[PDB]
């Protein structure tokens, strides 16, 4: 596993819902809240053998 | 309790003594034909006479 | 009611006579004396 | 004969009887939890998204079941996605008309790396999030990509459980104040176990009964006389007398039950390290 | 990590066919004791994957019934499967002993003599798998070639040879010797979670004897000895009844013997309870646990005693020359938990093993497979320790393999030589009464049934009064043939 | 995912046992004079003499020292398999590629 | 008939003979391979003879 | 890298104080002999390492006046705990001379 | 195996010895009052100490 | 209906007659063991009184 | 036996009439010596 | 005086005494060998050279 | 006496005092069962076809 | 098998290969090659041995 368990911590550019169409929440910080997508970046031993 | 292994009588098996009530409980029949009630029945516990 | 007068006992060596005792002489003298090398001994039944 | 002793024992609140820990043990000794943190006002996450759904609602779920009658199945806020099912084919394709979840930790909790990490159960099929009073606090939390913002990406649920870390030390914490726990480099925040020592009883119970002791003592006589037949100095190592005196007759290597007696002894790969280097005469890869 | 696939591969692998759930995708044979099957079941590793009993000494719960000795790091069978070849295709050479006891040790007297075994070429007896399956299913099939007898003559004098062979045909001279562990089996069938059984065998003449061994093992692996061929006998591994290997032999609750069914054993109020060989209390009570197990006062001071004459002076550790392999001492090994509290603790909520995740995005969910999940703190166990302090309560069973539960008939149970006095104090007298046992045992899942040695005399005699006669007169007391 | 298949191992019983007939009575052998033809053996149903070969030589020699000729290995599983006695995990330090 | 307390085996058990067919009737196996019935079935009433 | 941390869980560790290192702005206790001032401390890796003094079977010279029976590979203090649960609360059975 | 004729016990009858565990297994209770587990279950082969 | 009971066979000197009745299983306390679970029926037991 | 069939489980009390007599004796002061049996059913 | 005998021994398939593989035992336990399919009457490979 | 299941019979033992069998001492092939009916022939006990 | 197997081939030691893009060539050096499947151990075991 990577130092960190982060593998691509793409922002997500916060928001908030509101009727058929939702925008410009307050307090997310649009230009950094990073998250994942699908799993970690994970690399492989076989250390028994 | 859930035997699932299907030998069966394991158990000594001790003679059946001869009266009526210890070889079958099925829907018996008084001797003129009316049937009469099974030993599992507890109506045969008092002596019905008519 | 003694063990020993029991006759199936002594005839099969469950309570009776050690194995140096009701062999005949002649045997335990060479037993003891071929034991070195010809091991005869763990066929006789000393009796406890 | 012995003497039988029954009672209860609190063993203190350093017991640990093994090295290592037992909670996120296989994760990294360094990787944090997928925390939020807190600014004057604003939020930052460093979380992840495993369970790639398909379809968020307004704020109800993420549509994972598919019924027969027009039945779309959503998410329980306290119970799923839940953190150890996730995709299974290392082909995501995430970023296609499908949506992905997660569930990223609030900052009324405390923070710590997600080794040594623990937060109790609070619902029986698994329940994560603690409860105030019966509303187990998980909100709605939704996030949308900067390409074609407003479109939903990631509806990822907060949770404000009871962190503790039952064997952890923190090495290396960073430099923030008082007051601010889940801070902006407080992520770093590796950890480390603690040592495992052992709470058990004494060998051969040496000192339980105390002997060599003038005065508190005690005493075997009969009632006819109570003449004693046990006279206790000060000098006479009896508790040491007896353990030895067992090498003398018997099996020092055997480990009894009943006496609990087992002999305090080192492992000579410990005492006397006989160092040779390792064995890497070839490279070994990932 | 490699203490995890050493927990994953080497006891987590062993749970019975109840765990183990099958992938998707891939179906299975119906045979269920085939190695076919037992090849897709997938254990998971979250039951026991490292953080299971943390810092105990406890082995899990399923584990009472599976044997170890089905294992692939069974140590034997390292050294026996591999001294033939690592292949499929191996032409064996192999030298079988003279194990039956009466002609074993017989020094034999010069003649002739006709001599018969027959061999048992059937494959599922022949050989000891390790995991145990269908194995002549599978198709497995041992043929023979040609089989000899090699002999070895002491080359005897002729001065000596001569004359020996006209010593050893007197009366007195004969040879004669026992059976070690001279006894009688009787095996008996105790059905699938019954949890007690009654015995009796009827009204004999009790002469001379000494001790009753008792135990229990699985009736799948058994066999049906007095036929030749043998239908039914699925699992081929690690037969108890034949290898000396006992493991069910720790499931007893309570064991009491009665006499006439009115006298209990050995009565008087010798032992605490007299009309109980209790084995393994399962409450407190007052106290009678020896040695943190739940294992009685009344009854470790018989099987301590019977196999050593330890116990009323001392309870010191036995002599090394006397503590053998197949000894009650050496394998008798005590255990414990803190199981947290379901009642006191308000905060106690359980988990079920598809919910509980350790290594939560570090893992697989579901059988061993690739990263999924997140990282996230954990659920199960409750912390036993220290500051977070869950309250708890203790387990004390313990398991003793290998061996065999001793009673030895006798007035202070001292094993002292071959008869007892108690056993010849009914010759004194002339009674013949009958017993009955009762059996106090754990439930279980599989039928199981039940192993009884009444270790009775069996002592043989045989002499050859002429050259190539030889006669064998047996004896048995009590429990004899005629 | 290609997890392995699980091992076992084929191996000849220890001590050969069960590749002789004992106590079928009705499938023994018999040792008898060739001029007499008469059994110095009968067997019995029961009177194990499985269990007093096998368990026998544990008390004249030791079973632990391996053996060649009639394949006499031991069954000794390591005591700590079955009874699993944990040390958690021996690391308290990072490790890594 | 209808225990509902569950303690089992009050009776006598007596001991199992030695040979096939009073251990287990679970789907056995020929010395070749093919299964052979149980001995709940009846198709083990004549000797089936290849 | 298995070894390293062999020295690092067993004897690089049992070093007496002024060798261990205070890590950054941790409220560490003041009490020598509590258990979680001995807890916090964190030895250096590099003073005993996997490189150090190879070749000799030398018994660490700090460490030669240490206890290895404080030393958590006591195989007979080690036994006693596992035999007596792995826990807080202890409802102990014991039997004494 | 399916009896169907529901005369009972023709098995010879050994006494229950004086125990707990051989008279019935319905859920028991201990002398304080939380309940005890049933002899059917597996729970009641380890000694719960509290 | 029918229960068969057996005892072996020994010495029958100096008996009287029998005495048979039927219990329910509540209404006997197993009275070998000290303390004896399941034991929930508090009332007149007939196997004492 | 022959009993009547119920739903409850039932046991039965055979208790037969076998003598049941006790003596004591005493040689001296702080001793009792109680020398007994039941025929038949007996102890030994 | 023992016997010896003699013979060809078959062991079934199901042997396998050795745990893990010996093919290719160092590899991912999740990646494939270099090949492709038919998507529809047509091939993309997924290989290495 | 006109019995007509009586070869439904499959194998038949007998024993003494619950240890020595009759005929006993190995008067038969198999002494200690009469098997009355085999329904496997191996060897071939099947007298009169 | 030599002289009565069918297919056996004779391929040696620079021929010979399985881990085949995880074990360096020829020597403790680092791994080159793809990824394909064994060739050398032949299997001794299944349905194929």
């Amino acid at each position: 596993f990577p130092l960190g368990g982060s593998a691509a911590t793409d922002t997500y550019s916060g928001i908030k819902a509101n009727g058929q169409t939702w925008t410009a929440d307050d307090n997310y910080a649009d230009r950094g809240a990073e998250i994942e997508s699908g799993n970690i970046f994970a690399m492989e031993i076989n250390l028994a053998a | 309790v859930s035997f699932k292994g299907g030998v069966f009588s394991p158990y000594l098996t001790t003679r059946l003594p001869a009266w009526a009530g210890v070889r079958q409980n099925v829907m018996g029949s008084n001797v003129d034909g009316r049937p009469v009630a099974p030993a599992n029945s507890a109506t045969l516990t008092y002596a019905t006479v008519g | 009611a003694t063990p020993s007068m029991m006759p199936q006992w002594s005839y099969m060596h469950i309570a009776g006579q050690d194995a140096s005792e009701y062999l005949s002489p002649g045997l335990v003298q060479f037993a003891r004396a071929t034991d070195t090398y010809f091991s005869l001994g763990n066929k006789f039944r000393n009796p406890t | 004969t012995y003497f039988d002793i029954r009672g209860v024992l609190d063993r203190g609140p350093s017991f640990k009887p093994y090295s290592g820990t037992a909670y996120n043990s296989l994760a990294p000794k360094t990787a944090p939890n997928p925390c939020e943190w807190k600014d004057n006002n604003k939020i930052k996450v460093r979380g992840q998204a495993p369970f790639i759904g398909t379809n968020i609602n307004k704020d109800n779920g993420i549509q994972i079941g598919t019924d027969t009658t027009n039945q779309p199945i959503y998410a329980d806020k306290t119970y799923q996605p839940e953190p150890q099912v996730g995709q299974t084919q290392w082909n995501s394709e995430v970023g296609a008309a499908q949506k992905v979840a997660g569930r990223v930790l609030k900052d009324t909790t405390p923070m710590l790396p997600c080794y040594g990490s623990y937060a109790k159960p609070t619902n029986e099929k698994g329940g994560q999030a603690s409860l105030i009073t019966l509303t187990s606090d998980v909100n709605l939390q939704f996030f949308a990509l900067p390409s074609t913002p407003n479109e939903p990406k990631a509806v990822l649920y907060a949770e404000n459980v009871s962190i503790e870390a039952p064997d952890t030390h923190l090495v290396y914490k960073p430099d923030v104040a008082q007051g601010t726990i889940s801070s902006a480099d407080l992520l770093t925040q590796q950890a480390a176990p603690n040592r495992p020592n052992y709470i058990g009883f004494r060998d051969n119970f040496i000192g339980l009964m105390y002997y060599n002791s003038t005065g508190n003592m005690g005493v075997l006589a009969g009632q006819a006389s109570q003449l004693n037949a046990v006279v206790d100095l000060q000098d006479r190592n009896t508790e040491l007398s007896y353990q030895l005196m067992l090498d003398a007759l018997g099996d020092r290597s055997r480990y009894f039950s009943m006496w609990n007696q087992a002999v305090d002894s080192y492992d000579p790969d410990v005492r006397i390290i006989e160092n040779h280097g390792v064995e890497d005469e070839l490279p070994n890869y990932c | 990590n490699l203490w995890r696939s050493f927990l994953y591969s080497n006891v987590a692998l062993y749970l019975p066919d109840s765990y183990k759930i099958t992938p998707d995708n891939i179906t299975l044979p119906e045979n269920k004791n085939t190695y076919a099957y037992m090849n897709g079941r997938v254990a998971v590793p979250s039951a026991l994957d490292t953080y299971v009993n943390i810092g105990a000494r406890w082995s899990p719960d399923p584990m009472d019934n599976v044997n170890p000795f089905n294992h692939h790091r069974n140590a034997g069978l390292r050294y026996r499967s591999m001294l033939l070849g690592n292949g499929r295709y191996v032409p064996f050479h192999i030298q079988v002993p003279q194990k039956f006891f009466a002609i074993k040790n017989l020094l034999l007297l010069p003649g002739s003599y006709t001599y018969e075994w027959n061999f048992r070429k059937d494959v599922n007896m022949i050989l000891q798998s390790s995991l145990g399956n269908d194995l002549r299913v599978d198709g497995a099939s041992v043929r023979f070639d040609s089989i000899n007898l090699y002999a070895n003559f002491f080359p005897m004098a002729h001065n000596t040879a001569s004359t020996l062979e006209a010593m050893l045909r007197n009366d007195t001279n004969d040879q004669s010797f026992n059976d070690y562990l001279c006894a009688a089996n009787m095996l008996y069938p105790i059905p699938s979670n019954a949890t007690s059984v009654p015995i009796s065998i009827p009204s004999r003449n009790w002469a001379a004897f000494r001790g009753w061994s008792f135990t229990r093992l699985k009736t799948k692996e058994t066999p049906s000895l007095g036929s030749g061929f043998d239908p039914y006998f699925t699992y081929s591994g690690s037969v108890p009844y034949l290898d000396g290997t006992f493991y069910l032999n720790h499931t007893f609750k309570k064991v009491s013997i009665m006499f006439d069914s009115s006298v209990s054993w050995p009565g008087n109020d010798r032992l605490l309870t007299p009309n109980e060989f209790e084995i393994k209390r399962t409450v407190d009570g007052e106290g009678y646990n020896v040695a943190q197990c739940n294992m009685t006062k009344d009854w470790f001071l018989i099987q301590m005693l019977s196999h050593y004459n330890i116990g009323y002076q001392g309870f010191y550790v036995p002599e090394s020359y006397k503590d053998r392999m197949y000894s009650f001492f050496r394998n008798f090994q005590p255990m414990s938990r803190q199981v947290v509290n379901t009642t006191t603790y308000k905060e106690y909520q359980n988990v079920t093993l598809p919910f509980q995740h350790n290594n939560s995005g570090f893992v697989g969910y579901m059988g061993p497979t690739m990263r999924e999940g997140q990282a996230y703190p954990a659920n199960y166990p409750y912390p036993l320790i220290g500051q977070t302090a869950v309250p708890s309560l203790t387990q004390k069973k313990f398991l003793c393999d290998r061996t065999m539960w001793r009673i030895p008939f006798s007035s202070n149970f001292m094993s002292m030589g071959a008869l007892t006095d108690l056993g010849q104090n009914m010759l004194y007298a002339n009674s013949a009464h009958a017993l009955d046992m009762t059996f106090e045992v754990d439930p279980m899942d599989e039928p199981t049934l039940l192993y009884v040695l009444f270790e009775v005399f069996d002592v043989v005699r045989i002499h050859q009064p002429h050259r190539g006669v030889i006669e064998a007169v047996y004896l048995r007391t009590p429990f004899s043939a005629g």
